[PDB]
C-alpha cells in the first residue's frame, strides 16, 4: 500500500501518466490498508435515560439514570 | 426401639429429606409466582445485570 501511493505521488515529477491496471493494484491495497484499521465507535445512552425497575437501582446499583457521557 | 435420643434423630432429617425431595420444584414456582407479583424488582430476576 505504501509503496502504491508513492509510487502515484511521484510519477509526476517523470511526467509518466499511470495504467488502469496500477491505478487498480493501488486503491485494492489501500481498501485493505483501510479495513485493517477500521474502529466503528459505539454510540451510548444520553445521560438523562431512565434506568428501569429491574436493574434493582436500589442495592445492586445507585443509577437511576445513565452516565452516558463519559 | 431406639433408646437413644441420638438414633431418634437422624430417622427424623430422614424423614425431612423424603417429605422435601417430591415437592421440590412446585413451591419453587409458587415462591417465583410470589415475588414475581408483589416484589417490585421481582418481574426482571434472573437476568438483572446484563449488558
Amino acid at each position: 500500500a505504501v509503496g502504491y501511493q508513492l509510487l502515484l505521488r511521484m510519477l509526476s515529477d517523470y511526467s509518466l501518466e499511470p495504467t488502469p491496471q496500477v491505478l487498480s493494484n493501488a486503491q485494492r491495497s489501500y481498501d485493505a490498508l483501510m479495513t485493517d484499521t477500521l474502529v466503528v465507535p459505539s454510540m451510548r445512552r444520553r445521560g438523562d435515560f431512565p434506568v428501569g425497575q429491574g436493574n434493582k437501582y436500589d442495592v445492586f446499583t445507585s443509577d437511576r439514570y445513565y452516565p452516558g457521557d463519559l | 426401639m431406639a433408646e437413644t435420643l441420638e438414633k431418634k434423630h437422624e430417622r427424623i432429617m430422614l424423614r425431612f429429606d423424603r417429605a422435601y425431595s417430591p415437592q421440590k420444584e412446585v413451591r419453587e414456582k409458587c415462591i417465583e409466582a410470589t415475588r414475581f407479583a408483589r416484589v417490585p424488582g421481582g418481574q426482571w430476576e434472573g437476568a438483572t445485570a446484563a449488558g
